[PDB]
């Protein structure tokens, strides 16, 4: 798992655009993204056809991700055989196993899983997730939930760092997280694994807000390509993440974005 | 001994408060929004609010108030004071007006033979021979004060700064002395 | 912050028209407004594109305001780089942070914030708001809420002024406001910062009623321009606020309004 | 207020019909009405444009009334400057101030206010109303509410008259009315001010029923003019009120009314 | 009624001790009380036998008061025939008429009545009460209720004085008080009639606390005589009320009170 | 108020025993207490008679405290005239004003007030309290509440210091405390005023547990004098607080008790 962490730490400070085809994937590569989440070009949402994921993987030199329903371990086995770069056990797709989550220790391919609090994020890291993202609220464009979750996780980690040795055991029970990771979060003062922001990021300001709140990167939906200029709006989101602390640049990208 | 404040814009309240603070029973301050109030007072101070607002609000019922003020200053020659926007309205010529308004040179009341450019905030020590909240800059032309700071020509007084924004009320008494001298 | 307060105090007794374009902004400048609030020219409502705000800012010599979602501290950083005249952390736009409000102490640009009672108004002044406005009910044209809130705030301030020194400490807790401001309101007998009226003001009578109830100015929505004569109705509301105590003028401007 | 009472007492036994234009007002004058209530010739209902009220006032020699929202004390000042004959603080229009009612003591123009019980009628007379009317139910045409309120007020006034001086104090508290007026109602055995009937009066029988229950007149809506014969239907309701005790005439006017 | 108020205003700053016999009444006279409320020397509590009140009245040169059940207007007629100095419509005694209150206008003898809020003190003054006292909580010795009621009445009166002229009419309605008195309270800034404190005053500190909160005097129960030294404890509470603003004296009289 | 804080700053690490008479006050003085809280020597509980407080004040050379009902600002005025050392606006006594608290800025005598959370402690310090104590559960001997309150206040203060500048404003609102003090607590990382533990401390172990949780001292009820040896039990709780970090001493004073 350490090598998966080493790969993920190389993933910091980037933008992952959820593309739907080769042309969108090529736009997101030239726009400077680090990876592309292959999507279904379209009442049960299932993992995209692996023939689509293979076509994109061979047309872009950047990481390629894919989505598998929560708990559907045989979709993961298919993608793991496809030599994909990172699988995404996603709640956007219909839930296959409402009770369980893929045993991500059995795969060589790193997994990324959602999270809404520190307890949930620590549980998924125990199961084997090599990266986390904030569930937010997909498809709405409202950054209300993403920011709410970013603060909640950030507050809990720091409140933890301010606690005492005998009080950690009760906290772990309260958030319902493994004690070993709870101590690791305290020692590191942050989430043990790379943490990205997902859900609602639609504007260069939204991307920079998330990074100014600590997150290591941004997951960007399909709003980039259902807009007037996809290349420029995509390019704007990337520059915001790279220069999230520079108000002069953030203004520059935000101007004439329509 | 009755001075008025043109209360058709902002900043009239600080001007009234600091005039009252001087604590003189004979001195009384009233708001001025119509011709009746204009004729009631023996003086007038234009608070440093907006310049566009004052002129538009002074052009009600075919320039009824504007004509009253213009006739008031140019005939009765009573003491008048203008701060910030007051100087803009008290200057014969003002430029940097990109919009080609039909007002021309009648936009400003006049009285001070100076050219002003309205187009940001800081504090300047008054080296009289001051919180400048977007103080207009005088381009062309006795100078009462400089840091130009204050210009007094005939009964008209002009200050690009805002004395009423500072605790000291020296300038408020100065205009009161000017009004008393004219009286 | 003193210079921000002094600038706002010069802002008393005026009308701020929520314009949507340059022609509307020009109408509101001729009509005698002191400032124009730039709006989105027709879901999630986000801060208007800074290129539009920059367009109006160079076509009007009066103040220009702009709207940023509640808590979005990176839209504000974009606008402050634009050298705007005053930012409005508004609830008409979708809420970015439902739990927090921008830390308005870090910006050089004065902020205006809503308020429905004295406790809420005093909290926002503590955070750094240089102006307040009664939330009312935007988009309805009903002055019921604006008048209800104006009375509520006015009653609380005066009831406070009639209290005693030992009772102030409980009142601050009751309204949940910082004690320092609660005493400052008591000393001044009014809100420590400029207070405007917003929401429902659609007629010269509505504007003058709010001014007759104490407020220092009026925020008027887009109804002025969705009417038969926008220039005449605009100049009417301007004259109403300038002459709110003159029934003869209020009648004159109310006649033949449409 | 006595001069207002004297003028109103001259309004007894008449019909006030809510007209919408000058032709309707001319029909109302010829039909024998004592006054015409100017209406909006059609979200939020506001006082009519004072130019409309002025045009009607100059084309009819009978009283002219107008409606102002409950609590909107600045529409009243506009109308009072217009030299109208009586103002109507109306619940048909949207409520400007849900909590207060215009301070009708500050105006020289008599006011008429609604009422549903003796307590409410006595409170409005305390505020300064020179006439009362039963709210009823506007726009429905059903006289159920008007008759229900007429009986309720009549029963309470007489029940009051049949009490003792010690019980009057509790009664005033129960209905929540000023004690001074409660004693005045007892002494006069009727409402201290002129009382009209409003809401649902649509037929000569409806008008005469209200007058047979002890009212001083009727407020008639716009149903008179949304009918085959506006002049005949109008003169019918006028004759019904003038001859409410004459079944022969009531039959005559009711025949061919539609 | 003015003469009754004139006599009462002469009663300001005094202590009224609820005595049970002639020896207790003699103690309270020498202790410096201004009046003594004759009590029943003990499950229905009735007005004390007038022969007891008659005996005390002849053995003390200070005012003599007596208690009559709430609404029992024939006990009052008995006492008025006795030439008593004040009558107390008491809630300590069983309620004869829970619906009504004696019509105190028909009696020449001034009445004192309880109150828990301004809206109830103003109603009793309307009925004809010449003095008021705060109900408190009799028999418990806890000053919690007396202080709570003193603050409530004091806050409402000042909140009234801070109100506008059109808002007074609604305030009168919500507290349910006659409008005439409400305006009188506003003009005077205090209760129109003498106001005393009753219920819980058992210590020189309790008496002075009530006086430091505005009240004009104190009603002290029977605890003064069920104590080691009745004369000393009595003279202590008398000196506390006389010197309620002198901490040196309050300490002096509080020492060795057992 | 700075002078009051300085005097309280000398009260750290001490034990205040709630005595009822002069012999008890003499025991608590020889036992090493820093102050004695004068009590009523026994259904409304009022402030003790000032002649009793004045008697003890002249028979002990250590601080003397006294109890005034919550809100009774004239009992405090009596005690302040008595030149007492420190007044306690206490909830054990009946509540004179359920709605307000004495305005402690008007007095020269430092006050102490109870507290169950950081918001309540910060409000009382705003009103002018020079010391705080955890309400606990008086009269029961159970340290459950005192320890619960000590942790609650300690957790909130540290969670505060771990927060950010823009989040402090919402926290102040949530706990309902003045923003000025909330920032002061963050800057100092502890309560701005001396903090003692009260309610349930009955054993040398109980006293040392409270001091090991970060308090500055202990308020100890009357349980010491309703016990076999009051002088020995008293000196035990004093040594526990003085040596709260030495298990050898805590064992030694706990034996044969």
């Amino acid at each position: 798992v350490l090598l998966k962490h080493g790969w993920c730490e190389m993933l910091k400070g980037g933008v992952i655009m959820d593309v739907k085809s080769v042309e969108q994937a090529k736009i997101a590569e030239e726009a400077g993204a680090i990876g592309v989440m292959v999507l279904e070009n379209i009442g049960v949402a299932r993992s995209v056809d692996p023939s689509k994921v293979e076509e994109i993987k061979k047309c872009v030199s950047i990481n390629v991700l894919a989505r598998v329903r929560i708990g559907h371990f045989v979709e993961a086995q298919i993608l793991e055989e496809l030599k994909i770069d990172m699988i995404d056990e996603s709640e956007v797709l219909t839930i296959a196993d409402e009770m369980h989550h893929i045993d991500k220790h059995k795969f060589k391919t790193p997994f990324v899983c959602g999270c809404t609090n520190l307890g949930e994020a620590l549980r998924r890291i125990s199961e084997g997730a090599s990266m986390i993202r904030t569930k937010g609220e997909a498809g709405t464009g409202n950054i209300i939930e993403a920011i709410k979750h970013i603060r909640t996780v950030n507050n809990e980690i720091c409140y933890l760092c301010c606690l005492s040795d005998s009080e950690v055991y009760h906290f772990a029970k309260k958030i319902n997280a493994p004690i070993d990771l709870v101590l690791l979060t305290k020692k590191l003062k942050r989430l043990p694994v790379v943490n990205f922001a997902a859900g609602g990021v639609a504007t260069p300001a939204d991307a920079a807000m998330c990074m100014q709140l600590g997150m290591d990167g941004v997951f960007v939906g399909s709003g980039i390509f259902e807009s007037e200029n996809p290349r420029k709006m995509a390019a704007s989101i990337v520059s915001a993440v790279s220069n999230f602390n520079n108000p002069k640049i953030l203004l520059d990208v935000s101007m004439n974005l329509g | 001994i009755t001075i008025g404040v043109l209360s058709l814009q902002g900043d009239f309240e600080p001007h009234i408060n600091h005039f009252i603070k001087l604590q003189i029973p004979s001195l009384n301050i009233i708001q001025v929004r119509n011709v009746h109030d204009l004729g009631l007072c023996d003086g007038l101070v234009i608070p440093g609010g907006e310049s566009t607002t004052v002129r538009r609000c002074c052009a009600y019922e075919q320039d009824t108030l504007y004509n009253a003020l213009v006739h008031f200053i140019h005939v009765l020659k009573k003491p008048i004071w203008g701060t910030c926007a007051g100087c803009i309205l008290l200057s014969k010529n003002v430029e940097n007006i990109k919009l080609y308004s039909n007002f021309g040179n009648k936009f400003s009341f006049g009285g001070l033979d100076i050219t002003i450019c309205r187009n940001d905030s800081f504090i300047c020590s008054l080296n009289i021979i001051a919180a400048c909240i977007r103080a207009p800059y005088i381009r062309e032309i006795k100078v009462l004060a400089t840091f130009i700071a204050a210009v007094e020509q005939n009964n008209c007084l002009g200050t690009v700064f805002n004395p009423e924004l500072l605790p000291h009320t020296a300038f408020q008494q100065y205009f009161y002395e000017k009004v008393k001298n004219y009286k």
